[PDB]
């Protein structure tokens, strides 16, 4: 919510704007019905209304680059976030824990979110952190977060469309660190190696806690080719009309 | 006769080209051009004519350097 | 599956309604003074009347989704059809309505307004609108033919190939406006010399007045903002048949790569669809307001800015994907100077309008709610070109309830302002205006509360491109609202055909024709002008007729029917690409072998 | 007088940005090949093409300038004309030749991404210079039952500024790709 104050603040910016063309219509126009000077002297506004917020902007550009709304310069926390179709993936490199499509963090700690995504280009949004950058497949961006205070921070992904797109929705909590320490682990299930290839599958899906980290496969921040190894490898490439329900070939974990 | 005086200028420029090789080697290549396309623009229909090549090439180096320049 | 089983039907009455009731015999009406015609009077109206089928099929899709987003979880379209009606309604518009409308605004009123007679190629220019309606039933044949796309009219790359999945899908949208890019092409070519070098005597450059200015920008960007669309959807094109690896994920292709092309071309392009809309606003209100357009040294100067200007600030769709800082703040800078040179063009309407007289008509009420609408849209893409602050309102309905009150008021009202405007041109009358003023309100009303409840719908956290929000903390209303307005929308159009049913105090070269639906020739006598407005200057000002005796030859441009030909080898080439025929194509390479035996007619025609 | 000349010209300057997109895309697909074959392509025949295509130019200066508006050589335009045209199928089939072995590892646009580019930046590349013999081949039809005159058959310029626009970005390309 650092940008917050920007919306706000322009609202009301633009709000005059908006009540200025009222007075340049409706006092006149009424008032005249049948029943080079002043052009020039204009150019000194109009850049005052944008270098106002041309130096601001900029100022704040530069501001969510380094260390940003959280640690000053301590607690580095690393979070690899990877982005499966329709699913969210969330891996920690400092303890061998890995969870998909749920997420919990400590209050004023920062998280240096490394970004990605295997299938489709997408990113985490989570409105109530603010700022959200591209998941690229086939590199990783880095990416800077706080939580303000305690709360359930509602989380989403931008939705390029792309059929089980809308219920992407991983809902995050935020609690304190003493009960973070006792929740870095519920109690680091494991990684299965196949299983995390039963991922890349666009379906719908549960918790899955998963108390192992997978990073030690091809870092999936790199080398995005990973998407042949996983729908084919299973036998599945879908289609428009009929003969879908991924073209025969079960073992999954679905709803219900 | 006046059209061989730059042909034969506009051979060194290539030659000179894999000599670079085999900005310093950005602006031979723009010149190596300048010369072949002077000797047939003006005029009459001109102006509109070199002119338009003129914020075409910017738009050239707006594309190029732009998608470079991420 | 259910809904699509119907329209096929009535796709191939329509189709069958044709050959009884028109096809009585129309080897001499039909294949003679239309479809490969010369005139560029008859051009134009071939345009428009294809952006209003378009307004209908691009209607029911506007109507039907915000109908199926009116609360949550209702079941009237499924993922799969949510999907491909949201990307077939905003590819319908931009590329085949406000491109066709206001080049068809374009193709009729520019050319009488300079007192040339046709364009400067009126042989290319009518292959220029087949290229454009071949491509535009290619688009159209998507419904059940094969498969509508469903990756949005941006359609970026990730979410197009395999990860996609339709075949006949996303090469629709790439063999589609590819062809129409071919013809928009020409049609910048062509109008860019037809007001460069088909003048009349007395037209000065300076002053020709100022909605021809914006028709030259027009023609400009569309000369170096659509060989970018070629190669562009060519790239595309490849990955998706010829098996190329541009922007593929798996050998590694750059994903985002596409994007840039595709916005190098996209936000000069966006001007293209706005440029237009201002001039056809700049006479309407400067010609019943009886002033004079006050500002040149300032208001074409400053069309000159946005046209050079529109290629350093392209890079503001993207500035989500982690760029460079640095060039994420020099296209928000930038970006902030472009709402400076097209800022500068709304203080010049209403200083036209004051001082002098006025009289609310019909044409006058789209100019009237053209101002704010498109500033209230304006105001919040200022707040879109702040870099700093667009992370948090990317896509999120806040994005799509700025551009829907920047084009619609922009675009789609000069596209219903040139309508009635310049329809005495088109035929005998006019439309009647006590009850077209019914079609103005209930349009307008329904606007403002379809897309301003997005603002609230977009900054509360109801992001773009979603079939169904969910109780989230009462919403609900905000999203139905805005169905309200946008169903009070729909309820006009019957007005609007309604209006059409039914079968001035001009300044420039408008009504100085000779009468009503002005003849082929146009005009018997160049005019002298030698003034800023012509058309005042020859009224009260002496008078100045077309006398007999000084008349003279004709032109003799006749018709060839080539360009229907040459277009139906690109429709045909790139309906055989399309449906199925992955790898290469039987019927597709024999569209280019018939266009390049009919390239070699077009220099083995003497005329 | 002919306005083809000017407006057969801007679509030149069209091409400019046609080019550069492709330029665009294959400058930032050049650090690419984290899989596959990487790029070793002989030096001489990038010589061999461009100094080919140098001389082409070098015999179309003089070709309409010492041609027709300098004395009306109205014989010669079946001698500087053909000449020039069979230089172009010198450029056509030392491209084809050269993507025929490139299909020995890195064949077509399958087998890397920044062959694709490769294949595209010179594919339409190659597509221009190849129908424009065919625009060259199809003015020559003219001295027969036509047979105009200069500051008349326009035919002539327009088709031969338009092969002189390929020679731009063919150098381009020389210093673009190599
Ligand atoms: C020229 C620009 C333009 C125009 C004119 C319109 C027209 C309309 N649009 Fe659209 N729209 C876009 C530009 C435009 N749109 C773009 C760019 C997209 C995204 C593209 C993509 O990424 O895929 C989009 C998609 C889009 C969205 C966002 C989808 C999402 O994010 O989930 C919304 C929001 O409600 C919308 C609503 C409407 C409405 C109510 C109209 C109204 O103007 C409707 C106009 C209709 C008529 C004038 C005729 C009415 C029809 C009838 C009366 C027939 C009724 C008969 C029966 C029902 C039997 N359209
Ligand atoms: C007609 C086409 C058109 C026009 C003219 C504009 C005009 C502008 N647009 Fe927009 N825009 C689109 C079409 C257009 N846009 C489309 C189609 C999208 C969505 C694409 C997609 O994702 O599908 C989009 C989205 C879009 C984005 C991308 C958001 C994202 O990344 O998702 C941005 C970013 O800067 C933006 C900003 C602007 C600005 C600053 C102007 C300026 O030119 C506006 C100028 C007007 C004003 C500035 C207000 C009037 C001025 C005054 C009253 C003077 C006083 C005011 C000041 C001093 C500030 N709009
Ligand atoms: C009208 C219409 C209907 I009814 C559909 O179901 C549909 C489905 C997909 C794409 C476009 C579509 N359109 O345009
Ligand atoms: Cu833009």
């Amino acid at each position: 919510q650092q940008s917050d104050l920007i919306l706000l603040s322009i609202g009301f910016m633009l709000f005059i704007v908006g009540v200025v063309f009222v007075l340049f219509t409706i006092i006149l126009v009424k008032y005249r019905d049948r029943k080079t000077f002043l052009e020039v002297v204009w150019t000194v506004i109009p850049i005052l209304i944008v270098i106002a917020l041309s130096v601001p902007t900029v100022q704040t550009i530069y501001s969510l680059e380094k260390a940003p709304e959280a640690t000053k310069d301590k607690e580095p926390l690393v979070v690899y976030a990877t982005s499966v179709d329709w699913k969210w993936v969330f891996s920690y490199p400092e303890q061998d824990i890995e969870t998909v499509n749920y997420l919990n963090i400590p209050v004023d700690r920062p998280i240096l979110f490394k970004i990605s995504s295997a299938d489709s280009m997408a990113s985490l949004w989570i409105p109530q952190l603010g700022g959200q950058k591209y998941a690229m497949a086939g590199m990783l961006m880095d990416q800077y977060l706080q939580a303000d205070k305690v709360g359930t921070y509602e989380g989403r992904n931008a939705n390029f469309t792309g059929e089980h797109f809308a219920d992407q929705e991983f809902d995050v909590n935020a609690v304190t660190e003493k009960d973070f320490n006792s929740w870095v682990k519920k109690t680091q299930p494991k990684l299965t190696k196949e299983k995390y290839d039963e991922l890349m599958l666009p379906e719908n899906v549960d918790e899955l806690t998963f108390s192992s980290t997978h990073l030690k496969y091809v870092d999936h921040g790199q080398d995005a080719e990973y998407a042949m190894e996983a729908r084919k490898r299973l036998g599945y490439q879908a289609v428009s009309p009929h003969s879908k329900t991924d073209p025969f070939e079960n073992v999954k974990k679905n709803e219900f | 006769x006046x059209x061989x005086x730059x042909x034969x200028x506009x051979x060194x420029x290539x030659x000179x080209x894999x000599x670079x090789x085999x900005f310093g080697f950005a602006f031979i290549q723009a010149a190596l051009q300048l010369l072949m396309f002077m000797h047939m623009t003006e005029s009459e229909n001109g102006t509109i004519q070199v002119g338009n090549t003129l914020f075409g090439f910017f738009g050239a180096i707006v594309i190029v350097l732009g998608s470079i320049w991420i | 599956p259910l809904i699509l089983g119907a329209q096929v039907s009535i796709a191939l009455s329509t189709i069958a309604i044709i050959f009884v009731l028109t096809y009585f015999k129309k080897w001499k009406w039909l294949w003679s003074e239309w479809i490969t015609t010369v005139d560029h009077k008859k051009l134009g109206i071939m345009y428009i009347i294809s952006a209003v089928i378009m307004l209908f099929r691009g209607g029911v899709d506007g109507l039907m989704m915000r109908a199926q987003l009116a609360l949550p979880n209702n079941s009237f379209l499924d993922s799969n059809h949510y999907n491909e009606i949201f990307t077939t309604h905003g590819t319908i518009m931009i590329i085949f309505m406000a491109m066709p409308f206001l080049i068809g605004l374009i193709n009729v009123v520019v050319p009488l307004q300079i007192g040339a007679r046709d364009v400067a190629f009126p042989y290319l220019n009518n292959l220029s609108f087949w290229t454009f309606f071949v491509g535009a039933m290619l688009f159209n044949i998507s419904f059940v033919i094969g498969g509508s796309p469903n990756a949005g009219w941006t359609s970026y790359m990730p979410l197009a190939s395999n990860d996609m999945s339709p075949g006949p899908g996303e090469n629709y949208y790439l063999l589609g406006l590819q062809i129409a890019g071919i013809g928009t092409l020409m049609t910048g070519i062509n109008f860019m010399v037809t007001i460069l070098k088909m003048r009349t005597k007395g037209m000065t450059l300076m002053r020709m007045p100022m909605f021809t200015w914006t028709t030259l920008i027009t023609m400009v960007i569309i000369v170096f903002a659509f060989p970018v669309l070629t190669v562009a959807l060519a790239l595309l094109s490849f990955d998706r048949l010829f098996g190329a690896h541009f922007f593929t994920l798996e050998a590694g292709g750059m994903p985002m790569l596409w994007a840039n092309l595709f916005w190098i071309w996209g936000h000069p392009e966006v001007y293209i669809v706005i440029l237009p809309a201002f001039g056809i606003f700049s006479e309407i209100i400067s010609s019943f307001a009886r002033k004079q357009l006050f500002g040149y040294k300032a208001m074409v100067g400053s069309i000159i800015a946005i046209s050079v200007l529109s290629f350093l600030v392209w890079t503001h769709h993207f500035f989500t994907m982690g760029n460079s800082a640095s060039v994420n703040s020099f296209f928000s800078i930038t970006t902030m100077a472009i709402s400076i040179p097209t800022g500068v063009k709304i203080f010049n309407w209403l200083f036209t309008m004051y001082k002098g007289r006025i009289s609310f008509t019909t044409p006058m009420l789209w100019a009237l709610a053209f101002i704010p609408n498109f500033v209230i849209g304006g105001v919040t893409g200022v707040m879109l070109a702040m870099a700093a602050a667009d992370y948090q309102y990317h896509n999120t309905y806040f994005l799509v309830s700025h551009f829907h009150y920047v084009l619609i008021a922009g675009t789609v009202f000069a596209c219903f302002a040139g309508f009635i405007f310049w329809y005495p041109k088109m035929f005998g009358h006019k439309l009647n205006e006590r009850i077209g003023k019914w079609f103005f309100w209930i349009f307008m009303i329904g606007f403002n509360i379809c897309f301003f409840p997005q603002y609230f719908l977009g900054l509360q956290g109801m992001p773009r491109r979603i079939y169904t929000y969910g109780p989230n903390d009462g919403w609900t209303t905000l999203n139905f609202i805005s169905t309200v307005g946008a169903f009070m929308m729909g309820v006009g159009f019957l007005i609007l055909c309604y209006n059409i049913y039914y079968s001035g105090v001009g300044r420039t070269l408008d009504w100085a024709t000779s009468s009503a639906i002005p003849p082929h020739y146009n005009f018997a006598v160049l005019p002298e002008v030698k003034s800023q407005d012509a058309f005042l200057h020859m009224k009260e000002e002496k008078t100045e007729l077309y006398p007999e005796s000084k008349f003279k030859k004709i032109h003799m441009p006749s018709n060839s029917g080539r360009p229907f030909f040459m277009s139906v080898a690109f429709g045909l080439a790139g309906f055989g690409l399309v449906f199925e025929w992955y790898w290469m194509g039987v019927v597709g390479l024999i569209g280019v072998l018939l266009c390049m035996v009919l390239r070699s007619f077009e220099y083995d025609n003497g005329y | 007088g002919r306005l083809n000349i000017l407006g057969f010209w801007i679509f030149l300057g069209a091409e400019i940005v046609l080019f550069s997109t492709l330029f665009a895309t294959f400058f930032v697909l050049k650090n690419r090949t984290a899989g596959g074959v990487l790029p070793d392509e002989l030096f001489e025949v990038n010589l061999v093409m461009i100094m080919t295509f140098l001389l082409l130019i070098s015999s179309f200066t003089c070709g309409i300038a010492v041609h027709e508006m300098r004395r009306g050589s109205l014989k010669g335009v079946v001698i500087w004309t053909i000449i020039t045209l069979l230089l172009g199928a010198g450029f056509v089939g030392c491209e084809i030749n050269e993507f025929v072995h490139y299909v020995h590892e890195g064949a077509a646009l399958s087998t890397s991404a920044f062959w694709s580019g490769f294949f595209v930046l010179l594919g339409t590349h190659g597509t221009h210079v190849t129908i424009g013999i065919f625009w060259i081949t199809g003015i020559l039809i003219q001295l027969k039952k036509r047979g105009l005159t200069p500051q008349t058959s326009s035919k002539i310029f327009i088709s031969s500024l338009y092969w002189h626009f390929l020679d731009v970005v063919w150098i381009f390309i020389f210093t673009g790709v190599y």
